[PDB]
Parts: C-alpha cells; sequence; structure tokens
C-alpha cells in the first residue's frame, strides 16, 4: 500500500509570474485563490 | 516588510500567530554578472 505522495509546493506568483511586477499586479485582481490554492497544498503537505 | 516575522503577520491577516510554522515569503535568488560574450575564433578574411 501506498503512504504518502511527493510533498509537492508551488508559489502561484512565481507560476503564474516569473517575477514580472505587472504581471502579479493584475493577478491580485482575482483575490484570494492563489492564496488558497497555496493553502490547498499545504493542507496536502502537512496531511502527509 | 519589517521583518520575517511580521511578514507571516502579512499572510494569515492575523496579528496573533499561533505556534508552528509558516511557509511565508517569496524567495528568491539574483545574478551578479551581467555578461554580454561569445566564442573562439580561428580564420581571418584577408584583405590584404
Ligand atoms: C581559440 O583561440 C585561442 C587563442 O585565444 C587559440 O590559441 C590557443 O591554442 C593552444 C593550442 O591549441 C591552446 O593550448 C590554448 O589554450 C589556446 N588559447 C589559450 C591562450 O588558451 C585556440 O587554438 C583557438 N581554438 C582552439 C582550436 O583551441
Amino acid at each position: 500500500l501506498p503512504v504518502s505522495m511527493t510533498k509537492t509546493s508551488v508559489d502561484c506568483t512565481m507560476y503564474i509570474c516569473g517575477d514580472s511586477t505587472e504581471c502579479s499586479n493584475l493577478l491580485l485582481q482575482y483575490g484570494s485563490f492563489c492564496t488558497q490554492l497555496n493553502r490547498a497544498l499545504t493542507g496536502i503537505a502537512v496531511e502527509q | 516588510a519589517l521583518d520575517p516575522l511580521s511578514e507571516t503577520k502579512c499572510t494569515l491577516k492575523s496579528f496573533t500567530v499561533e505556534k508552528g510554522i509558516y511557509q511565508t515569503s517569496n524567495f528568491r535568488v539574483q545574478p551578479t554578472e551581467s555578461i554580454v560574450r561569445f566564442p573562439n575564433i580561428t580564420n581571418l578574411c584577408p584583405f590584404g
């Protein structure tokens, strides 16, 4: 039986915008997604 | 932007932080040489 998958983690703002301040500025309009998106992974991460 | 303990508060959006660990900040590493460069010559053109 498996036990745990690799504890992947990504930071949207990097993944979405590889250090392009213009990019992040537009994203911030989208609000709490790429907080919660980050959160669930950590929830995945810890739960591992 | 004060210091890491503060930047943590910038994430949870709480003035009080429970004991633990918190993925806080968008760390980055930097280049230090803005190198402009090229290769290794041999056969010149004889305008002689
Ligand atoms: C590339 O340019 C260099 C000159 O900067 C050529 O001169 C040297 O050739 C000798 C013998 O091959 C090497 O031991 C040297 O290392 C080369 N340059 C230096 C100072 O290290 C070189 O021949 C050219 N390309 C080749 C084929 O090596």
